[PDB]
């Protein structure tokens, strides 16, 4: 007096089987190893996510001001952490808001700059820290002019 | 496109792994098939390229 | 002859009456050092803080234990992974106080025990026989060397290994319980497996053999004085034994061959231990056995409970009492 | 005072096993 | 010390004094059996019977 | 016999050593001693600070 | 204490050089073949 | 209907089949195996 | 143990280990600073470099109170850094009135005839 | 997601991880075909 609800994995499902599009019902899933739908409604990616994206670049050039202050009272630690602490942003910022390949070319120069005093923070010689910092602001205030 | 030349990639693919170690595990059949089973390597590895080609060309299309 | 002639000769000599060998330049004085340091530590050492909460545990016997509840206690959380020898405490009077004696004995324990394997080996070597006794003693050091070392290596400190003494391994054995669920292990599963079939085939073939005995004392005598020494006689029946365990339970099982009977008991013990080492050094990295709770749902969505949970409600009660100050945070992650 | 008894009885079995590896009761192939 | 991060592990021009010697002194005498002795392959399964 | 064999194959290993020593010269404006007494050193920028603990 | 420091350190590369040299001491001549 | 799991199957059944009947051609070519 | 200057000089990974880490920078020179309403001290460092304990002594014929010198058990844990507290003057006096910063540091230290005594070094309130 | 072209394929593609455990089968296939000599 059962018939209970055997779900073959082609017959029915309520809670328990795993069916991997039945249950969805043509909500259609990004693939079938998955349950979310793929990427179509209710986020525009180019809606206002870009205040915050310009506000990371208002705030970088202000924390690479502070950079030939922390060279000169010789504090390594602070150009290596400052250089970490707020601007890890900045990569997810530039390399999400660079859209042309003049951009991206004008953050593949600001990177490649902000990378070089790192390295001289790390060798400790001031004279590179502070002349690729001056190559990192101008290629900052060159990149965030190209909008 | 693509997805009918890759189709025919796995078919022929099924008979190389059969048929291929069948006859090289007999002692007498390989000297005497080796070129019917050139024709099907140099096939093979022809439409491989066949294939690549055509993900080179319709990606960047 | 050079005086490295009579060493080499003297070293590899198997007239001597404990054989020293090269591997026994390596363990007789690790394993010296560490016996020593060891019923020293057990009597006489002042108590440690395991968590490094600064409260001290006494483990020694001088200082009000038993021989159950005396135990050498691991380092200390403080120190952690840190090789802590004697010089680099500052006195030690602080080696003492921190766990030291803990890092001096286990590192001295499994150097000469793994040094105690090649030395089973070599002199197989030097008698020529064949040569795979040690590889059944890599069980144990394979089951101790998880124990002291690796599990210490993934959880990251070595007051997280076992500690030295009766009480103490049941502590270690608790904790385990709780954070890792041991007894729903299958690597767990399979050396219980190889300890309880293990002393099964030595209880079977024990009484096996001493059934079939042949003849040769009396009734006033031990049996035992039916085998001299040396013999080239087969002291028992091998048919006897096997017409006798034939019809114990199958005929084409419980087979003949006594030469491939005791590799049968060669194995199942020593790969059944082989893989609780790594059943113990897997969850040293944290990769715990069957979780099974809540997972038996009814039509409506309530949990039904089975055995999995009362046994994960154990785990609950050693999960909020273990070191129970040294959690500030509501994980236990360390 | 019992501390007493435990190292006695520890050395004891540690004296015990002394004696049972270097004065034991050789085997003759005779 | 302690994590200092040394090379097998060291502080000091004393202990340098110590494995340099202690590995060498019982170098020395493994040279007294096996110095002026060289050639003499063999090409067998480890045999090197000589002696 | 064998000195004019040792000879010769300095001869022929020197050559390319001082092309070596030519070359590392330009390459950086030191010499050997500084190079090489330069590259066992744990520059002052990677090595620790000192031995500061307290002996009480 | 770092007296001790050297003292372990004597007697560690000591039984550990032994062992090297045991082992290239022809010990696969150390047989009860030959 | 998935079609995955319908696809799924069959190709478990497919590369089974396919590895094992080597084993049985080449014993019924009886050949040197 | 040298100026505040030299270890901020110091990258962390080349101080991990060293010891450095308690030990209080050094001061060169003598002058003065005279504070101003407003001010107030920042890197309070604060290292004990001798603990002594109250007990009973034994000496000529007479037994009394006085302090040993002791040894720590805590290895290198017993400093402590960063305190900060506004500094103020009221009658001529200088007054730090601490309010903030590690200002505890839970050591252990073992006594001549092996008692351990544990204490908190605070400079708290 | 496999490429939108190869996205057909995706069960056959589901296989393949499990097909070199089942070579070391046929090791044991092919004794018992030449019956464990
Ligand atoms: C090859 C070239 C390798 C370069 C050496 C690598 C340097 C390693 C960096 C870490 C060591 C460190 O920063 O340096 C730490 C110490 C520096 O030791 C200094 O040593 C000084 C000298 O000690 C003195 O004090 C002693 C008192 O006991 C003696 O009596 C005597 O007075 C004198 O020796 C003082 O102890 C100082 O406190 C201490 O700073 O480095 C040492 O000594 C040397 C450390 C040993 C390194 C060599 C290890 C390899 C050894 C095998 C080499 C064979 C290779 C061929
Ligand atoms: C430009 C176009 C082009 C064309 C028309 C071909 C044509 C061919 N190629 Mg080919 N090939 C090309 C470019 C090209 N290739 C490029 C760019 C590469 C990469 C370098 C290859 C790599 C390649 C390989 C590796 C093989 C072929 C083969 C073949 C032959 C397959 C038919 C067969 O079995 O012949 C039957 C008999 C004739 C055929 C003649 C196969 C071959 O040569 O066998 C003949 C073969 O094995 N090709
Ligand atoms: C018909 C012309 C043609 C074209 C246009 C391409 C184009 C391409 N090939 Mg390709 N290829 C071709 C012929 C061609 N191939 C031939 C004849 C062969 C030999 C059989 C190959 C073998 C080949 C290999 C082995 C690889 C490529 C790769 C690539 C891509 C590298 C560029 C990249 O990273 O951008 C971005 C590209 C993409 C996002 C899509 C790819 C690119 C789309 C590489 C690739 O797929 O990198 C991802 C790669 O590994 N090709
Ligand atoms: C077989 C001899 C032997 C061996 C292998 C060891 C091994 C060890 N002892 Mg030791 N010890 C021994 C005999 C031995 N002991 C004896 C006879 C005594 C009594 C005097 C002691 C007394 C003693 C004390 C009191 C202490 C040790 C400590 C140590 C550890 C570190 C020592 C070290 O850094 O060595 C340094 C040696 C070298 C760097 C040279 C070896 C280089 C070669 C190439 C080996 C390569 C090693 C690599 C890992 C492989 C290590 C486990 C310390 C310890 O355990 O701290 C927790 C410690 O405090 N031992
Ligand atoms: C029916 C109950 C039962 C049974 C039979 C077992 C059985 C086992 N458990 Mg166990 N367990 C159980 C319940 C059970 N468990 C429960 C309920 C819990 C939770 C509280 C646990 C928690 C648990 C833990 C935490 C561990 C086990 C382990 C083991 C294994 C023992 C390994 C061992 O000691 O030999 C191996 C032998 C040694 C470790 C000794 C090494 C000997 C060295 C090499 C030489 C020693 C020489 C000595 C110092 C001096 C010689 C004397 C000379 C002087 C004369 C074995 C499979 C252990 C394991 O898996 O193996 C690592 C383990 O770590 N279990
Ligand atoms: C009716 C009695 C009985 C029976 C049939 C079993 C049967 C079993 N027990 Mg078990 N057990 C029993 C009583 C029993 N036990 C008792 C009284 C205790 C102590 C409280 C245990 C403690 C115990 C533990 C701790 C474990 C088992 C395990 C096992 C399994 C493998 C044992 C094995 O391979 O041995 C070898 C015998 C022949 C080859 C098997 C299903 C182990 C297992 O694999 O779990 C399934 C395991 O982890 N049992
Ligand atoms: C023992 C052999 C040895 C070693 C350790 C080095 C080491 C070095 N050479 Mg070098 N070099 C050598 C042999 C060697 N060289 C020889 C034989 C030649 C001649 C072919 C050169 C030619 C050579 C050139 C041309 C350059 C180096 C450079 C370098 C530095 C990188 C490094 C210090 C480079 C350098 O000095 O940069 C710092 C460099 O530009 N070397
Ligand atoms: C030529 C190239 C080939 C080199 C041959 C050398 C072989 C070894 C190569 C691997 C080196 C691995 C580094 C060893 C690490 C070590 O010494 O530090 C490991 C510890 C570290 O030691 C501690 O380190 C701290 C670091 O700050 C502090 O300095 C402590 O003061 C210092 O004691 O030392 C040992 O434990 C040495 C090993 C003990 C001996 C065991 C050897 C067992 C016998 C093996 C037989 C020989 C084979
Ligand atoms: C009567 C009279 O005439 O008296 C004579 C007669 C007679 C017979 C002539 C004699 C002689 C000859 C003498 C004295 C001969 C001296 C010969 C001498 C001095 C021969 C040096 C060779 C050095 C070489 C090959 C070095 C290679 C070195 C090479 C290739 C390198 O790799 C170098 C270097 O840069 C690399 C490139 C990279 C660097 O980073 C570091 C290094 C270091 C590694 C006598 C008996 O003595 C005196
Ligand atoms: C030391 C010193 C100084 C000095 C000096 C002096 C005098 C230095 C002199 C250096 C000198 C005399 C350096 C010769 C090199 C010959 C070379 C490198 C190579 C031949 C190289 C090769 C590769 C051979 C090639 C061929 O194999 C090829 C390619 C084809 C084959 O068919 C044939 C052969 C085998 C031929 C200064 C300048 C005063 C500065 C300082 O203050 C003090
Ligand atoms: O020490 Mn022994 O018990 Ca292994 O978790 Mn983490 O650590 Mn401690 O806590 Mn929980
Ligand atoms: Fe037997």
């Amino acid at each position: 007096s059962v018939f209970g609800l055997i779900g073959d994995g082609t017959s029915y499902s309520e809670g328990a089987a795993y069916g991997t599009d039945q249950a969805d019902k043509l909500y259609s899933p990004y693939s079938v190893y998955s349950p979310e739908g793929e990427k179509s409604l209710y986020k525009p990616d180019s809606a206002e996510y870009l205040a915050r994206k310009k506000a990371v670049l208002a705030e970088t050039k202000n924390r690479l001001q502070k950079i030939p202050g922390y060279v000169d009272k010789k504090e390594w630690f602070n150009v290596k952490d400052e250089l970490t602490r707020y601007m890890y942003e900045t990569r997810g910022a530039v390399r999400s808001l660079s859209s042309s390949v003049t951009q991206k070319e004008k953050a593949e120069v600001f990177f490649r700059a902000l990378e070089d005093t790192y390295g001289a923070a790390t060798l400790k010689k001031g004279d590179a820290v502070k002349a690729s910092n001056d190559k990192a602001i101008a290629a900052l205030d060159a990149f965030t002019a190209t909008l | 496109m693509i997805t009918a030349l890759t189709a025919l990639f796995v078919l022929v693919s099924l008979a190389l792994v059969v048929t291929v170690p069948v006859a090289l595990a007999t002692p007498g059949e390989w000297e005497t098939s080796k070129d019917q089973f050139n024709k099907i390597f140099q096939l093979w590895v022809g439409l491989v390229v066949a294939i690549a080609t055509a993900d080179g060309i319709s990606t960047a299309i | 002859v050079s005086l490295w002639e009579r060493f080499c000769a003297w070293i590899t000599s198997t007239e001597n009456r404990l054989y020293i060998g090269w591997f026994g330049c390596l363990m007789f004085p690790t394993l010296l050092t560490a016996t020593s340091c060891f019923i020293i530590a057990f009597i006489a050492a002042p108590p440690v803080d395991i968590d490094g909460i600064r409260e001290p545990v006494s483990g020694s016997l001088l200082y009000g234990n038993n021989i159950i509840s005396g135990a050498v206690v691991p380092s200390s959380n403080a120190i952690g992974m840190h090789f802590y020898p004697i010089w680099e405490a500052a006195s030690v009077d602080e080696w003492l106080y921190n766990g030291g004696p803990y890092q001096l004995i286990v590192l001295h324990f499994l150097l000469g025990v793994s040094a105690y394997m090649g030395r089973e080996w070599e002199l197989s070597y030097r008698l020529g026989m064949r040569p795979w006794i040690f590889v059944a003693f890599s069980a144990p050091v394979a089951a101790a060397s998880a124990v002291f070392l690796v599990y210490p290596i993934g959880q990251g400190s070595f007051s997280d290994g076992m500690p030295l003494g009766i009480s103490g391994t049941f502590n270690f054995m608790l904790v385990f319980q709780a954070e890792h669920n041991i007894l729903m292990h299958p690597f767990h599963m399979a050396g219980v497996a190889g300890v309880f079939g293990g002393s099964l085939f030595s209880a079977m073939h024990g009484s096996l053999v001493t059934s079939s005995l042949i003849r040769e004392t009396t009734e006033n005598e031990s049996t035992n004085y039916g085998y001299k020494f040396g013999q080239e006689e087969e002291t028992y029946n091998i048919v006897a034994a096997h017409g006798y365990f034939g019809r114990l339970i199958f005929q084409y099982a419980s087979f003949n061959n006594s030469r491939a009977l005791h590799f049968f008991l060669a194995l199942w013990p020593v790969v059944g231990i082989w893989i609780t080492a790594m059943g113990i050094s897997t969850m040293a990295f944290n990769l715990n056995g069957f979780n099974f709770n809540q997972s038996v749902v009814d039509s409506q969505g309530r949990v039904i409970n089975t055995w999995a949970d009362i046994l994960n409600r154990a785990n609950l009660g050693i999960e909020v009492m273990h070191e129970r100050n040294a959690h500030n945070f509501p994980l236990d992650l360390a | 005072m019992e501390a007493l008894v435990y190292t006695f009885l520890l050395i004891g079995t540690l004296m015990v096993i002394f004696f049972a590896v270097f004065f034991r009761e050789t085997p003759r192939i005779l | 010390n302690a994590r200092f991060a040394n090379g097998k592990p060291q502080s000091i021009e004393a202990k340098y004094i110590m494995r340099s010697p202690a590995e060498w002194d019982r170098f020395m005498r493994f040279m007294d059996r096996y110095a002026e002795a060289n050639g003499l392959g063999f090409s067998s399964x480890x045999x090197x019977x000589x002696x | 016999e064998e000195k004019r064999l040792q000879e010769l194959k300095h001869c022929r290993l020197a050559m390319i050593g001082v092309f070596g020593l030519w070359a590392q010269a330009q390459a950086s404006g030191v010499g050997v001693t500084e190079q090489i007494g330069a590259a066992l050193t744990t520059p002052d920028y990677y090595a620790k600070a000192g031995y500061f603990l307290p002996e009480g | 204490m770092l007296t001790l420091k050297i003292l372990v350190y004597t007697t560690v590369i000591f039984f550990v050089s032994l062992f090297i040299f045991g082992f290239l001491s022809s010990d696969p001549s150390r047989n009860p073949n030959r | 209907d998935t079609r995955l799991l319908v696809i799924a199957a069959p190709v478990l059944v497919a590369a089974s089949w396919a590895l094992f009947n080597i084993g049985r051609l080449a014993i019924q070519q009886i050949q040197r195996l | 143990a040298l100026t505040k200057s030299q270890i901020n000089e110091l990258s962390y990974l080349q101080v991990k280990g060293t010891g450095l880490a308690n030990r209080c920078a050094e001061v060169v020179g003598e002058d003065s600073i005279k504070p101003k309403p407003g001010a107030k001290l920042v890197d309070m460092c604060i290292e004990p470099k001798a603990w002594a304990v109250e007990e009973e002594v034994g000496k000529a014929g007479k037994t009394e109170k006085k302090f040993v010198n002791s040894k720590v058990m805590t290895r290198q844990t017993y400093t402590l850094d960063a305190i900060e507290g506004p500094i103020t003057v009221d009658g001529g006096k200088i007054t730090f009135s601490e309010k903030e910063g590690i200002d505890y540091a839970a050591t252990t230290v073992q006594l001549p005839g092996g008692e351990r005594v544990p204490f908190l070094f605070t400079v708290k309130d | 997601k496999l490429p939108e072209a190869y996205a057909f394929l995706n069960p056959i593609v589901d296989v393949m991880p499990v097909i070199p455990v089942l070579f070391f089968l046929l090791a044991f296939v092919w004794q018992a075909a030449v019956s464990f000599r």
